């Protein structure tokens, strides 16, 4: 029995539709894109940053793994 | 115009519900009810010995554990309720087929 104990509630009222008589996916170009786009801009740039700066170091410690492959000119250039 | 009845703009139905919550009252009330055909409809007389199938009841019914409602011999059973009834309000285009009752807030579940 967890139904009934929860909370002491006074003064709500509440108003719904059965699912039959509204729409599953209602006003998806006036209030949902819209909304994910709020969502997507309020975030971005907490959750971006770090994961570009992931992105950056993952990408030089490649080049610099590859570069200190590759021969050094200056290692022969008295080799005669 | 003068003596002619005017016919009035027929009332949608709909589906659904409307709850307004006071945990401080002492009993909690319900109603529910689905739309009923309107005076003119002969199936008024179905639907009412339906509700006579089901009727009423409240803590004072001496039949008690053995009222002929199912319901109400459940109620009694399980004290679901202080009282419930059933009704079946008609209006000229439309009406309403259902049941109200009256129950503590832990038993309303079981009741409904």
């Amino acid at each position: 029995i967890h139904f009934g104990n929860l909370a002491r509630v006074r003064h709500i009222i509440t108003y719904s539709l059965s699912p039959f008589e509204q729409r599953a996916i209602p006003n998806i170009f006036s209030d949902a894109l819209p909304n994910v786009w709020r969502r997507f801009s309020s975030q971005v740039f907490k959750v971006a940053p770090p994961f570009l700066g992931a992105y950056l170091l993952y990408s030089w410690g490649t080049q610099e793994f590859e570069r200190l492959k590759r021969k050094n000119p200056a290692d022969y250039e008295n080799d005669q | 115009k003068e003596d002619a009845v005017p016919i009035l703009p027929r009332c949608r139905f709909t589906g659904s519900e409307i709850r307004a919550r006071d945990d401080a009252l002492p009993v909690a009330h319900v109603a529910l009810a689905v739309e009923g055909p309107g005076w003119a409809d002969p199936d008024n007389v179905v639907l009412h010995v339906a509700n006579a199938i089901i009727g009423r009841y409240d803590r004072t019914f001496g039949g008690g554990k053995h009222l002929s409602s199912r319901l109400a011999a459940l109620a009694v059973e399980h004290k679901l309720c202080h009282s419930f009834q059933t009704f079946n309000t008609s209006y000229s285009d439309t009406g309403l087929f259902g049941f109200h009752f009256v129950a503590d807030p832990l038993s309303i579940d079981d009741m409904m």
